[PDB]
């Protein structure tokens, strides 16, 4: 599982709702959440290309209604070795 | 139109008479026009099957009854 | 006794009272019982033809209004080779 | 077989005509010839039931119009082993 | 059994039937076949009082239309011990 | 006593209830209980053809209105020995 | 068996269709064909009369419509010693 | 004690409630829960007669609403010994 | 081959078109053609069923308007092993 | 022989009278009979699709007057290896 | 905890719909799955009265739309000792 | 894989085109065929998410018009670590 | 658990009524029965918050109808650590 | 007997007077005198169901036109486990 | 505990009063409180499910009207266990 | 056999005469005379189910007008052992 | 069995039938029968309370139209240790 | 009046 | 077998499409793909006469609306051994 | 990886593109690039289900505006042994 899928969202309550949504959804790890500023929280997971599909698709469902909502759901299947370097990658 | 023998059933016979007009589906030795000349459903009823082929709690009864503390 | 005849009941009492008149009217053999399910019971014989023809009508007019009654009286004179396994060969 | 014709008839010219009808329209073999009395001749054939079947068909129109007439033509696909006491097993 | 159950027809034919039926119907005991004379055929059953009541009334009907027909059909309960002396132990 | 009895109904309890009734209507015995499919329960009772038609008129009307209903209530007053292989010898 | 059944055709397909559909029906054995001559042939089977009825009753049915159609349909119960010499007893 | 009472239900949603009232509402044992066929299914108490009715009373009326429904609430006071074999001594 | 296919005609001419279309239009085998009398010639391929079936239609369409025409068409896609004694098994 | 024929029925009596019908109608082997729950059974054939599309089409013909009838005729021209462990063996 | 969620629904796929949501949305752990007969399959789970509140509604839910749908939602805050013989311990 | 995709059926023949589509498709595993009573049939298939997602899909289409049709098609990418316990591992 | 569940009644039979349904319908300790003066009884049910609410409302469903009958059914999830000294730890 | 019966009348009068009908009437024992205060007063037996309710009866209709009135008569069938606890449970 | 409770309000006022209010209502703890970015503050309580749910509808009730109001007010009852590394332990 | 019939008549001289009758009408055995008292006298029969009631059904026409006439004619197929200990077991 | 219940009926035969409907209809022990002069018969059971008004109420159904009748159907709950005297022990 | 359980008849038991 | 299937499609995309799904729909081989120019591709496959009919159904449907789409899809159920030349052996 | 994902584009510049695209988008193997002629190439790549899904829809937004453009974007998830031959193992 080396695909990544992120879901920025206004708030962090959608944020919560969506990692809890994307983590029961699939077989995705939860790698990290990140507060971008100006309200912005991005949660990212982790796992095999279809199943960081699914998860986005239900964590986008889960959280679009939760708080301000979702602001991007995005689904990168093979992530380059430099963009590694500013993701979080701490399940642990 | 048999011809020769006939198995199928006569007038002066008699204990040969049961379930001749009665049809019975297959090869049949009695006569096709003693018995007579596409189902589609199930006819016995299972429960289930018969009816339709929300919640009911304890917290259910007595709503107006209780005060409190309020959830949702 | 190639002959095959089987009477299909809406119950066990209609095909208890078939099995009783089929096996009275003729020389046939009761062979088997099932339970197909759903209330289906299928009592089969094996005898000649004639005997087998005798049985079945005698069956049928016997558990026509016994209990919900007759689903299906049929008779096979020769059954392929290849239906004798899937039939039962003692009633059980 | 075990199937039992019997024709009975009002003389024993009308029974040796039914007899010798019988006895020529299907594989039966002739068991008997009792004098009932009051002139009623019963002529009993076992074969397999279709044989029983066209003989008695046989011997019913043969002797329908022979002496004194036909009074009964029966056939009982199968005897209790009771019934089997008070039939001839010979025609002697 | 003690109880008698007794069917006359008018030859023999309707008397087979009836004894046939009587067999069948119950738990009876064909005792005898009678040729009274006149063509009348008398056929004795033995069996308990719920026994002989439910074969006669089968009897009675199987062979009310063979040959000439049904004369008496006929239960007696108990029979006196002098009445045994004038009945069939066994069929001849 | 070689009788059979039986009762169908749609469920169990309308048939405890019948082979209740009748096992304290008569002296017959309770030979077996049979879970056909689609909710049809057959309690078959063996007992003198006097004791089965006294039990089996009881547990008509006894489970008659217990829970679903009565399918069947039938009486054989003899079987025979073919069907003596499909009726359970004593109830499981 | 000895009884024979016969079918007769305007054609030799409507009988390779009515010798088809009769040694499939039932216990019977198809003897021989011969050609009559103007159009006509015959299909004969020879087999026990407890399943010879059986297939000509089949054969008809299936030729009748196939061809020109059928033009005799006979069963014969017992056939005499003597016509056996006009028969075909072929392994054919 | 040795009283009876029986609730069948149309699934195991509404027996379990049954079964919880029931066994809540009076001093009754639980002696087992049998699934008939056809969706039906049927919790057994024992208990002493006036417990096993109000048993019967509470498990009505709690299941009667629950899942597809209530068939039948039956108490049997005193049970046959012979119906004691067609009836579950423990639960499992 | 096991399926057997066959076109009936009035005279050799529609036959031969029949056989030439049949044995061109599938991979079937002609293995008889036969002077049936009366001016009916039959010609019958063994093959696949699915040969049979397209070789059997296309000698149908050929034959129909060719001379006085086709009787007959028809595809017995297994015939009996007792039927193969009254098939031709290579052309003459 | 990759193919699958498929008839279930509503009852056991159709579905022996389908698999006659397609045993009998081409060259397929009967595999099984799977008994579905609520009155279903199935009858499986495994040839060639020719054979199976002329023996599912026989078969259809047969049980869908027969008894409660036909539900489904379907054919599966070649069998992903996987499905095979869902399919009953030919020895059934 | 030991409160008891269940539902009942009709089939398999809205039953494992229905215990994957419920597993999903509280602290509740999966006991037992039942299949009742004629389509009804109960899924169980044992846990906290707030656990089993959350998790039934968001169980009942999930499956209203998953196949044939639901029976039963039943949520019992205490269940009787009595009542644990007949509830699975673990799901097998 | 871990995401389960399940297509419930009307009987077994809806399911067996339902279970070769799904196979067929995608790089999926039957892991389990199930009779669920009432004629439910549920194929359960385990592969990766992008296999299932195409799998159930080609599934639900072909088995929509066979037999009596599709009850629910229903992909779960990661079912709860106790929603394991109640899965088939191996068909049977 | 901490939250408080209390029943004020008109007497102590309505009380006891209460106290009995609150305990057997959930998981709740009964900490005190207090004689308030003029005829008011409460009752008060310490456990987690859930189960009080499941306690409370099976306690007022209980008591609205028995005796005088229901003053106030109140339930506290969380009491100040002031309100616990005018609180019984146990029952008297 | 686990079983309790309560009554609560308008003085200490009717309830004296209800509490002895009660110990003489039915097999209960008086466990306890209660001042519920108001004016209230309760009496207590905890007997075996029958005694109870019998005996709640007797002393209803005993003590009703005595004094004031009874306000109650409760019958619990099993006292859960915790309300024994607050009930007086002494000789005394 | 395990269930989640969330409120986002715009401003720490708005939240501090929800924290507050949601504490006092029910048995949580307050886990975290986070300043998301944008003005956005959310209060994060960890309790049992009864105590989350009741305290979060306090939080919202109070802080609506406080400032500049609610964003959300989410229960999560029972997070992913992925989840938890995204979730504070104790407020700093 | 175990059914009873009884006989109460006004006197002794109608219950001597039912006595007769009854005894000489079926198999059943004369097993005792009760003085009642007012002029009541039972005479009691023991016999098969069949037995006694076509005794009984004798005995109550015997004796309805001798002497003072019939009070009751009353069969019991099967009486609880309870009450065989207060039936005589001989006559006196 | 500490209740008593007693039916006095005119005549013997009604107190028989009372008896024995009694005795099957719940567990009682019939202890007494008593001829009380001028044809008074009166049968009385000893069992628990609700056994006995069972037992009471089916006695008196059953005897109500049997001979002269039930002059009185009575339970005493709990007799006077005194009253035990006059109560017989063991039916004579 | 009564109060408690009801042994009394209901039109569901049998 | 030697039918020959051939669908042609513009471009290779929907050619590998139709391959692929006259592959996996009946027993058939690819035996040659062509670049015929113009954007042209054709797939040929070979097999028995019903093999391919339904490969070249399963192909055309599969193929027709991917890419440009399909141009051809026929079939040969023989082809002339001068056709064998310009068509090729095994894929390339 | 033995799911196909197959592009086809109008020129070589929006191949080449579609297959760096493709290839930089996700674990899958450039297979081949083979010019179907009309100005036709595609581009096969082979990875596993998810990678091949996230590959091909990278490669169609990448082709979709580069020189003429996309004619397909096609997935075969299973590709059937036979079409391995028509597929291009290595990019030449």
């Amino acid at each position: 599982g080396i695909a990544l899928g992120m879901i920025e969202t206004r708030g962090l309550v959608p944020a919560i709702e969506a990692a809890d949504a994307m983590t029961k959804a699939a077989e995705v790890r939860l790698v990290g959440r990140q507060f971008v500023g100006g309200g912005y929280v991005t949660v990212l997971v982790r796992g095999e290309t279809g199943a960081v599909n699914a998860a986005v698709r239900a964590g986008a469902d889960a959280c679009e209604r939760v708080g301000d909502g979702l602001v991007a759901a995005h689904i990168i299947a093979r992530v380059h070795s430099e963009v590694e370097n500013i993701l979080p990658k701490a399940p642990q | 139109i048999i011809s020769g023998t006939s198995v199928d059933a006569s007038d002066l016979v008699t204990g040969n008479e049961i379930g001749e007009q009665q049809l019975i589906s297959g090869d049949a030795y009695v006569g096709a026009q003693q018995t007579g000349c596409m189902p589609t459903d199930f006819s016995i009823q299972t429960p289930a099957r018969s009816a339709q082929n929300r919640i009911t709690g304890p917290g259910m009864l007595a709503t107006g009854l209780i005060t409190g503390t309020p959830e949702f």
